[PDB]
């Protein structure tokens, strides 16, 4: 919790600073899969294909 | 809060003197507008579409 010390006449001004460095990570691709549908489904049979 | 709104106004090119030389009016505009939100939401549910 933090009750902020507000009033009609009070301001908090920072006097020093930190140059924080922070990591944001994003995915940008999957792996480029391709599935050969006839060889997956019917694997090497003409009688299946 | 009046020190904050003068910055918010300064952030839209409306120089700070336009806020304080209108403050009670701006308060009444904001209060009246907040009041219309209740009457809108109370009068019709379909706004939550």
């Amino acid at each position: 919790e933090n009750s902020v010390a507000y009033s009609n006449n009070s301001i908090a001004i920072p006097t020093n600073f930190t140059i924080s460095v922070t990591t944001e990570i994003l995915p940008v691709s999957m792996t480029k899969t391709s599935v050969d549908c006839t060889m997956y489904i019917c694997g090497d049979s003409t009688e299946c294909s | 809060f009046a020190m904050q709104m003068a910055y918010r106004f300064n952030g839209i090119g409306v120089t700070q003197n336009v806020l304080y030389e209108n403050q009670k009016l701006i308060a009444n505009q904001f209060n009246s507008a907040i009041g219309k939100i209740q009457d809108s939401l109370s009068s019709t549910a379909s706004a939550l579409g």
